[PDB]
């Protein structure tokens, strides 16, 4: 029980708001890539950044001569590599921790 | 002469004493540098 | 009746119930991929994080994240394993001896090595107690651990 | 006294902007959950940093021989281990304060 | 009056305190939910960080920040006492004897040694008041405290 | 010299405008309410650390003896107190720049 | 004239002025209030940065601005003078008498004492101008000063 | 060749549109604003700081006595001066680098 | 034809290319401000940074700007030079002479001295150069240099 | 079968969805120069900074004298220069680590 | 029927189909510039990140982009090369000779001087192999490395 | 023969010394250890 | 017996010095830690 | 007496012995103390 | 035989000196050690 | 007079030691900063 | 000859003496060196 | 009896002449220990 | 004559006992100090 | 004969008196010099 | 003349203990060098 | 009297030896000087 | 007489032959002990 | 008789004077040099 | 008899001459021995 129009005026409202909102679906999606673009080029420096890296120590590499053995044998504790092993783990699992941060902190974008 | 052959052994005993020394100062260098990079590791640590 | 006559002309018959639920059909089809989307970015960022893996744009990380390991066991750190100094290991104590087989034949009697190895055991245990200690403390703190 | 179909097109109005509303009040919801769950994996990778570094602690353990105390003793003052408490204690502080002020920060998001 | 039958035929009665009251209504029966949301969110990151407590979405770090701690007693930082190296308790000074019963028998008198103790107290003392002193003054600073 | 129901659409569609900036108003409130709360947590966090910290240094304390006053005093120049004095005061002086810093940052939320 | 009838019939006079007066009206009478919001929480952060003072919401924080400080003199920063150590403080030089009244009488001189105490000094401001031309040229860089 | 009130109803649209898009404007004037009050806030901050840091250094200044003169010549090089002058100079540097980098990153506000 | 009669009583000419050419006209004259606000801000802020300079709100910084100075001279940092302490300037080694005119008279040959002097200008440079190295590799890092 | 002006109210509608659109995309342009010409400014100061840091060292510099030249060939291991090496180019890896890592940060402009 | 010539004088024909596809295809024309211009951006800071290079607006970052370098070989670096303190090259061992040609002649053997260039050398790597590792492992640390 | 008596007498007075400088090495190098540990706390702390 | 006598007169004049040489050690003992302790401050300020 | 005159002798010998030694250790001392301030710059600054 | 009282006699003096310088050796070497440990803990404590 | 003689000779065999002695001390202190200078390169960087 | 059995019986007691001599000073020594290590191993561990 | 004045002349004689060697070596230790407190606070001090 | 030469190879022998058995307690007593001052040197 | 030997132990006597008062000094003051030096040196 | 060659005799085994004396000499102080060389060159590399 | 020009003679003499004895030891502690301060100043320098 | 003498100079060498034989042994472990005291100070 | 221990007593008093004069000028000698070496040590 | 005593005065300074010409290189070779022990340990 209306005049002839308002259907169609109706139609065309919902028609431009599907339209709209389905733009705005597109550029949220272009950001989600872009984040994901982001992510992986941090990623890619750090595996770069430590390739380079453990390439230099082989040139420079040298060993303990046959002497002074005896003496570092005669000092040395039971608990001396153990704590330097220790030191080395903890090293690596505070790098691996400051990543996954990162990683979390990506939530932000 | 009996005052070269004296010269003599005592240049011997002292070369003996020499080596020796030697061997135990290698030894004692080699744990001086054990307790040096075996305490530095941790103190540069922290 | 020409009241009715014109008002039958210009009238077209429109539901409320019609034109209202298609409408909103239309627009909660495209709202659930829109809260889909950012459930998926959601997810996939958390299994990043997490280690429980990413699918879709973030898929090709995954290769990335497994590489930088997880617990204490990185992949990445594990490189430089290869190129560690070799050190002497720990063995039991053997006394020194100076002229052997000579009068002036005198040994370290090894006695006292041991009890600086228990006082250097000590101090070792002690300064990487400590060590771990601030490691864990300043973890926030943009400080080296 | 107005023409045919006016009722109806601000009905239709009334109705867009509400479903709108609606639709934003459920993507703030989801917001809201995203910040929660990053709070969450947050505190879960410090709470699993800590449990590594206490394990390693166990190995590595070593006591003070017996001798050496004596002379300890001779020379520790009455304020010698209140000092090293006092700087445990003060360490344990800033750690709290720290994490604190991140969970603070949060509230930016 | 045809003019009056054709404007009868063609209008319907609709009346402006009605139609914007149930509009206004609506909105704010909505609008209600998305400040209750607001505040909700705004009440669980407070009570997170300052020991109160979040019920939500939140609630589940309640557990965690309660691990972490307040105060200074983190119970995080409490697994770490139960490892703590032992270390001898002060006591009173006693004097050291060389070669008791000998006609070469002396002692340290433990009267400077007393001296010492006051000595070295001071000076712990002004390095752990001048590192509390720097630990709160570079509070905000990245840095180790 | 319209037909009817033109202005009561105009006055939907004011009031429509209306009740939706006030909606955002009320919002923006709302955010401003949340920096205000931030930023009391903010200071009432370094206030309580700065209590505890005061606190610890009253178990630990200890003096010079009455003996080495004689050789400090013998050494002690002009400008040794002073030159403490200015330390302490630089330390307070960046403490309190560093705050002042935080405070103005708040402004980007 | 029926055109004439059927146009007053279906017609209602409206103007323009009169609308657009009544809408910009009532958005002006809200939007002064939205900018009336904004300024004043940004004269709020300004005087709480700059000690001028807030009002309002962030009134609360007034008291612990209060309490911080400005210039140099912090009221929480001054909590640690109390607890300062006690250090002598700085006199003329006196000769120290070794055996007095002895025939083994010496005293040391104390010119060259004064020639010490000058050299000491100046090692003395050196450093402290060193240290505080850093903490000015690091105040950026998160480092402690 | 349209009814009556439909050219009303666009220019009454325009308007709306107008209005709103002013106060849009008036609100980002607004927060350029803010950004300069900001930076203004930073930079003073930084000047009084200066200020309070460069009054501390005229009470306890001292020199060094006419004796040490004659050592410090005879050992001082060609280029000890020159090296602290540029220390000096790189702490200066870097101190303007800093300053210039914080203003970059205030484009972002 | 009465339809002809109700049409014209019930239209006005309309042009749509009139209605769109106002609405453009006054959304661009709008428009333009609105761009020229961004540019404007824009310019100031990158005006301070590389010293070109401000106008308008930011016109107040320059000032503040031109006293943090750039290049390397910076007359907030040169205020601390009218404190710098005064040290003396190299010049040629003069031997020093011990026991002038006594039978015990013995001088420093200061060839030696000029070898030193040369070895420490080299240590002094290989120290400043190692310095500048580390100082610009570590601009990035919030670490003082 | 609809009357009059309303294909010309769809009409008026979707020109001025164009036009904001339109609006929309101009802003976003002029984000995006700034964005660039930001990174332009700070890759820009750093130059600048390298320039300036460079000059300085020409001056204070110094050899090794001809002497102490035999003791150093005396000592010298095979792997001395090399590890020397291998610190700088780590130092420089690191460097332009960091750079790239601010121009990946920089996309959360 | 005058009911059909009044509904014919006020009736327009439009077609959905052709309303909708135009406006559709302008927002169409113009969101694809919209999307290409945020796609353009994002390639243009990757390629400026990763070494591929940028165009449009980011075009000009290229020429700095290429003097910081990529990989270790940073042409920023390579200046301070040029002013790198000149040291001796390692060779072989010379033995030293003391008053030579005299009856004290005594000359070091060089036998233990390779013994302590190997102990030299070892300490050397395991310094630098450390100060590698915390290198890598500090780089998300804001450390100097 | 009294030399030999008085040579074993010797040596047994040095055994004696031997043993109480032990001791006392031991009891002094505790207290430079403890010495050591307690101030490297809080000097590494600040 | 004059020995006695002399032995204990040297005696006494060891501990008169004993005295007066703990007094100027404990002097000196001060002024090496008032030095240290005013350059450590500014030392580690920096 | 001879001996009171050399005695004297002797102490004059000293007094001037001592004045010279003060001249050169204060002269030393500075160097000592140039080198230090000179070398510390650089190292702190690093 | 008036040789072997003076014998004994000479033997009772030696041993009577013994006991003096044991006695001031002691006094001697412990002062000597109290000032050498107070001055290695105050030099190891700062 | 074959005093002056042997003075002088012993005055020429002390010169010959001078410089041999300032060629070793050179060639030493040449070691000990090659060593110090290729040690605090790795030390500083860590 | 009785010088030659007395000469004879001399080198013998002065080769006893050399053993008692000896013996005691491998003690010495031996005792010396294990203090001298331990004090220094301790000084270098902390 | 000369003997008795003789003995009573050599113990004047010897009286000052410690007295003039208590002078002398009382300036010359003064000395020393000025110069040495002298390094040692320089020495602390930089 | 024969008695008085085995009288005083008797009365050297008897003496020689005597001096034997003082200089063993000076001897003592010297290295016994010499001991004492050096070790204590050496463990402090 | 008996009176004369007499008369020279006395003297003897006499004479040991004189000379054990005559090192005692001068031992007294070689000790002090040696213990002031070694103490001054020690102190500081 | 005895005397004379008796003299000569004497300065020509002088001279050969002079060169014996030499060598041993050369020997020790070579071998006091290399040690005490290779002690430093270890403790300043650590 | 021969005997005081022969006392001439031997202080005449004595005079001789002590300005030769004090040219070398100005040579001997003029070149120790040198090196001392050379091996101090480069140590201070690294 | 000249018997005497050839005797005489004889037996003194006879003597110098067994003074030497005696001062080497002597002689050789004082050094000994000298250079083991300074080399194992050296080492250690 | 008389004459010749004046004589005697005069000739012995006279050398006396000029053996102190000699030895003055030695031990003076011998003190500088032992100074100077003491002095020129302690200063460096 | 005057004879006699320039004999012995001429026999006595040519004995001083070769004590001298020995004591010349008994001297020398030990200062020399000293010097080269002290140089050598100090430039080390």
């Amino acid at each position: 029980p209306v005049l002839l129009g308002i259907p169609l005026l109706l139609r065309f409202l919902g028609f431009l708001l599907v339209t709209l909102f389905g733009y705005l679906l597109t550029f949220l999606k272009k950001g989600f890539g872009k984040i994901a673009i982001a992510i992986s080029l941090f990623l890619a420096l750090i595996i770069g950044l430590n390739s380079i890296l453990v390439g230099y120590l082989s040139d420079i590499s040298a060993q303990l001569p046959s002497d002074f053995v005896q003496g570092v044998q005669l000092i040395l504790p039971s608990n001396a590599l153990p704590c330097f092993y220790v030191i080395l783990s903890v090293k690596a699992a505070i790098f691996i921790f400051d990543v996954k941060q990162k990683i979390v902190s990506y939530l932000d974008w | 002469d009996p005052a070269k052959a004296a010269f003599n052994s005592l240049q011997a005993s002292a070369t003996e004493y020499i080596g020796y020394a030697w061997a135990m100062v290698v030894v004692i260098v080699g744990a001086t540098i054990g307790i040096k990079l075996f305490k530095k590791f941790t103190s540069k640590a922290s | 009746k020409m009241a009715n006559a014109n008002k039958g002309a210009m009238t077209e018959n429109a539901d409320e119930n019609a034109l209202q639920s298609d409408a909103k059909g239309k627009l909660d089809s495209v709202a659930t991929d829109y809260g889909a989307a950012i459930d998926g970015f959601i997810g996939d960022v958390s299994g990043l994080a997490n280690g429980n893996g990413a699918t879709g744009d973030f898929a090709g990380s995954n290769s990335q994240m497994a590489q930088v390991g997880d617990g204490d066991n990185s992949p990445l750190m594990n490189n430089f394993r290869q190129y560690l100094p070799s050190l002497p290991q720990s063995v039991e104590c053997r006394p020194f001896v100076f002229g052997a087989g000579k009068p002036y034949e005198f040994s370290i009697d090894c006695d006292k090595i041991n009890l600086f190895r228990g006082v250097f055991a000590f101090l070792l245990y002690v300064a990487t107690f400590m060590y771990v200690f601030s490691t864990f403390a300043n973890i926030l703190r943009n400080k080296e651990s």
